[PDB]
């Protein structure tokens, strides 16, 4: 068979930087290699084919190079829109194999930005259901790495919360995170102080947003 | 222009079958190389099958004997007949036009349809409001949103004010809980005086269960 | 004892592109087929219906020698019941083929630095070739509903592509010279026995 290995797999760079992604094949594939760009929740768009030839309608900053076993995808000066997962594909085998790479996730790097934090008590309509879900919102921050610590009467909660992160905003290149703390109605009314503690590179010390049940 | 629109994706139990369709415009399906390529959630792309212009078909080793690629000249449509489906077949399936110069390369892709192979059964979401709270948060911005909880399978779509509200909206990817369902949240940042002077409505649609619900917040 | 001109076919200086594959009719001679089997020069020597052992013992009406050049990975397509760009669009063997397929590496001759792009192969065709069909058309392929009018562009592509053999291409992408010997048998008197 044939295996296509990409390097690096994750990569961050600031607007204006030069970007370089590497592909390698287990056998020589002389120039039967293509590159695809796939943005989150969208279809892959072809960038380069025949290892050097730019697809019609693609910016000139995308360049293709290499032949044999090692190939290279290059972005001359990174644009805010260019955060995506780039794949190299082999078209050298007979019969077809269409081997892909694992992909290189490319994020846009910027100045660190502290997150705005909000907290949402459960809706009284949801309390009708016998369930209480508290939400902590972290808005428009960078970098992606943050920490949300749920506290119920200063008792650190674990195992009853999940969180999701948005992809990078296309213009300001920030992230957003929403963590949900889920409790039963009975367990929710036992306590009074519900807080989420946020630790982030952009904050001198952890921010804590809190409310008291019964306001 | 070229457009490829895909359909047929949904929920199927292990061992079942489902047939995808890809309606093409901008070229003749009976004259081009066509290929399906799938992407499991969070993983990379994987080519599944290809059909030549002459008609000869080829498949990946993971889907041989179970999948079958087809096409219809009169309605200009490509098909993928999936049989004996497994949990690993869970992926987003794309149809793409293949150009056979310099090896093969896919210059046009469809937007894709989701195929979920699970024993679990459908369930419509519960939609709870994320009401504007604490105070005038020492500025001018207030946050409000929708909690879309306990649905299966993916996906759900949420717009605000039937689409008239898009600047500042954040709709997070769904995370799968311990229970086997999905929960999603969508929030929007808004000035802290429009709370009485305006009204915000969230528009959740979960068509695997034919669930449509509009929920006003505060 | 006129001996069959196998040296003309196997040892020709130039071989044809697969899409324009060369056929040489062989008649009124005697072919010692064994001399070819026992050569160690050939990477591929596979016979169908006939057996390659023990076959200068037969008489045929006419022998056809089809010669062309393909890459190493595509030699497997020159066989009955195969599909792919070569079998479907360039050279097709019948399901009931009775003959021998012989191939050998020609990277020393058909490769050149910077690439040897004289060897072509057909890329597009609305229909698969019939057995022993030879398509030499170069008309622009119409991939959409818009007619091409002999000018290339979107959905209007040249049907032929060049291989591009270079001396350090992988053995799969190295040029191989192929010779297909087809044995026809009829009511008619046999003309090539080859004791
Ligand atoms: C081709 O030439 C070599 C050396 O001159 C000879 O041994 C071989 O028999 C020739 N091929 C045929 C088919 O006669």
């Amino acid at each position: 068979d044939i295996v296509m290995t990409q390097s690096p797999s994750s990569l961050s760079a600031s607007v204006g930087d030069r970007v370089t992604i590497t592909c390698r094949a287990s056998q020589s594939i002389s120039r039967y290699l293509n590159w695809y760009q796939q943005k989150p929740g969208k279809a892959p768009k072809l960038l380069i084919y025949a290892a050097s030839s730019l697809q019609s309608g693609v910016p000139s900053r995308f360049s293709g190079s290499g032949s044999g076993t090692d190939f290279t995808l290059t972005i001359s000066s990174l644009q805010p829109e260019d955060f995506a997962t780039y794949y190299c594909q082999q078209s050298y085998s007979t019969p077809p194999e269409y081997t892909f790479g694992q992909g290189t996730k490319l994020e846009i790097k910027r100045t660190v930005a502290a997150p705005s934090v909000f907290i949402f008590p459960p809706s009284d309509e949801q309390l009708k259901s016998g369930t209480a879900s508290v939400v902590c919102l972290l808005n428009n921050f960078y970098p992606r790495e943050a920490k949300v610590q749920w506290k119920v009467d200063n008792a650190l909660q674990s195992g009853n919360s999940q969180e999701s992160v948005t992809e990078q905003d296309s213009k300001d290149s920030t992230y957003s995170l929403s963590s949900t703390l889920t409790l039963s109605k009975a367990d929710y009314e036992k306590h009074k102080v519900y807080a989420c503690e946020v630790t982030h590179q952009g904050l001198s010390s952890p921010v804590t947003k809190s409310f008291n049940r019964g306001e | 222009e070229v457009q490829l629109v895909e359909s047929g994706g949904g929920l199927v139990q292990p061992g079942g079958s489902l047939r995808l369709s890809c309606a093409a415009s901008g070229f003749t399906v009976s004259s081009n190389y066509m290929s399906w390529v799938r992407q499991a959630p969070g993983k990379g792309l994987e080519w599944v099958s290809v059909i030549y212009s002459g008609g000869s078909t080829f498949y990946a080793d993971s889907v041989k004997g179970r999948f079958t690629i087809s096409r219809d000249n009169s309605m200009n449509t490509l098909f993928l007949q999936m049989n004996s489906l497994r949990a690993e077949d869970t992926a987003v399936y794309y149809c793409a036009r293949v150009l056979p110069m310099y090896g093969d390369y896919l210059d046009y892709w469809g937007q894709g349809t989701l195929v979920t192979v699970s024993s679990a059964s459908t369930k419509g979401p519960s939609v709870f409001p994320l009401a504007p709270s604490s105070k005038s948060t020492s500025g001018g911005t207030a946050a409000l949103g929708c909690l879309v909880k306990d649905y299966f399978p993916e996906p759900v779509t949420v717009s605000w004010n039937s689409g008239a509200l898009t600047s500042g909206v954040h709709t997070f990817p769904a995370v799968l809980q311990s229970s086997g369902l999905y929960s999603l949240s969508s929030v929007v940042t808004v000035p802290s005086s429009s709370l009485g002077t305006q009204t915000y409505i969230c528009n959740v649609n979960h068509k695997p269960s034919n669930t449509k619900v509009d929920k006003r917040v505060e | 004892t006129n001996l069959c001109p196998f040296g003309e076919v196997f040892n020709a200086t130039r071989f044809a592109s697969v899409y324009a594959w060369n056929r040489k009719r062989i008649s009124n001679c005697v072919a010692d087929y064994s001399v070819l089997y026992n050569s160690a020069s050939f990477s591929t020597f596979k016979c169908y219906g006939v057996s390659p052992t023990k076959l200068n013992d037969l008489c045929f009406t006419n022998v056809y020698a089809d010669s062309f050049v393909i890459r190493g990975d595509e030699v497997r397509q020159i066989a009955p019941g195969q599909t792919g760009k070569i079998a479907d669009y360039n050279y097709k063997l019948p399901d009931d083929f009775t003959g021998c397929v012989i191939a050998w590496n020609s990277n020393n001759l058909d490769s050149k630095v910077g690439g040897n792009y004289n060897y072509l192969y057909r890329l597009f065709r609305k229909s698969n070739l019939k057995p022993f069909e030879r398509d030499i058309s170069t008309e622009i392929y119409q991939a959409g509903s818009t007619p091409c009018n002999g000018v290339e562009g979107f959905n209007c592509y040249f049907p032929l592509q060049s291989y591009g053999f270079q001396p350090t291409n992988g053995v799969g992408y190295q040029p191989y010279r192929v010779v297909v010997l087809s044995f026809e048998l009829l009511h008619a008197p046999a003309t090539v026995c080859g004791p």
